[PDB]
């Protein structure tokens, strides 16, 4: 039996020892309070509200506009003519 | 079957050594 | 800088250290292999009096 997990481009806060071995690690996009402890650059916060992030609504799709009607152009009676010259 | 993977996962990114550092 | 013996432990795989801002505090020299600490040699101001 054995356990197979994938990775994904995250972002993580990492807590040093002093001896020099990581202790604690905090995901950055996991909760609410994730991004708290990121933009606050620590592993503990205290009593308040936080600027975390921005909300930005993405467009959809595009649309081009022109004018109504397309002015017609003898290519019609140049080509399809009844004759033509030596 | 599926398992939750709590919080392993997580190694040393760089060669760099570091004491009491809080690093992103 | 000035180059100290350094009391701080490396694991197997590093090669130096920083404390803040890419600051290198130590490293290890390529041929003995012992780890050393860098600190810069004293500066100040002068004042007159
Ligand atoms: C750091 O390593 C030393 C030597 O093994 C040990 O005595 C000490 O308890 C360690 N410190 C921590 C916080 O683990
Ligand atoms: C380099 O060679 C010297 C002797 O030639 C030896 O004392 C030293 O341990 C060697 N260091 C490495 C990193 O191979």
């Amino acid at each position: 039996a054995y356990y197979v997990g994938y990775l994904q481009p995250r972002t993580f806060l990492l807590k040093y020892n002093e001896n020099g071995t990581i202790t604690d690690a905090v995901d950055c996009a996991l909760d609410p309070l994730s991004e708290t402890k990121c933009t606050l650059k620590s592993f503990t916060v205290e009593k308040g509200i936080y600027q975390t992030s921005n909300f930005r609504v993405q467009p959809t799709e595009s649309i081009v506009r022109f004018p109504n009607i397309t002015n017609l152009c003898p290519f019609g009676e140049v080509f399809n003519a009844t004759r033509f010259a030596s | 079957a599926y398992t939750n993977s709590f919080t392993r996962g997580v190694y040393y990114p760089d060669k760099v050594f570091r004491s009491s550092v809080l690093h992103s | 800088g000035v180059l100290t013996e350094s009391n701080k432990k490396f694991l197997p795989f590093q090669q130096f250290g920083r404390d803040i801002a890419d600051t290198t505090d130590a490293v290890r020299d390529p041929q003995t292999l012992e780890i050393l600490d860098i600190t810069p040699c004293s500066f100040g101001g002068v004042s007159v009096i």
